[PDB]
């Protein structure tokens, strides 16, 4: 009970500081952020 | 009101609303992120 209760609090201190552990979910958003900004920039192209 | 536009030869369809920003006095029109006209100066009197 000393080892387990300190181990959950190291997860809470890591996620409050380091933001790159959740960055696999941030690559879900940023691939969709380039995909919705793809079709906006194609409207300014003259296409010949 | 949604109406048809002819503004100095340039055509479109939209709703005319009042601009709150600071614009150039020599500006005929201006473009959005998709390079279409979202704002245009009135020809007879000075209003955008």
């Amino acid at each position: 009970a000393n080892q387990f209760n300190s181990a959950i609090g190291k997860i809470q201190d890591s996620l409050s500081s380091t933001a790159s552990a959740l960055g696999k979910l941030q690559d879900v958003v940023n691939h969709n952020a380039q995909a919705l900004n793809t079709l906006v920039k194609q409207l300014s192209s003259k296409f010949g | 009101k949604c109406v048809n536009f002819n503004f100095n030869g340039l055509k479109g369809t939209g709703v005319l609303t009042e601009s709150n920003k600071k614009f150039l006095p020599f500006q005929q029109f201006g473009r959005d992120i998709a390079d279409t006209t979202d704002a245009v100066r009135d020809p007879q009197t000075l209003e955008i």
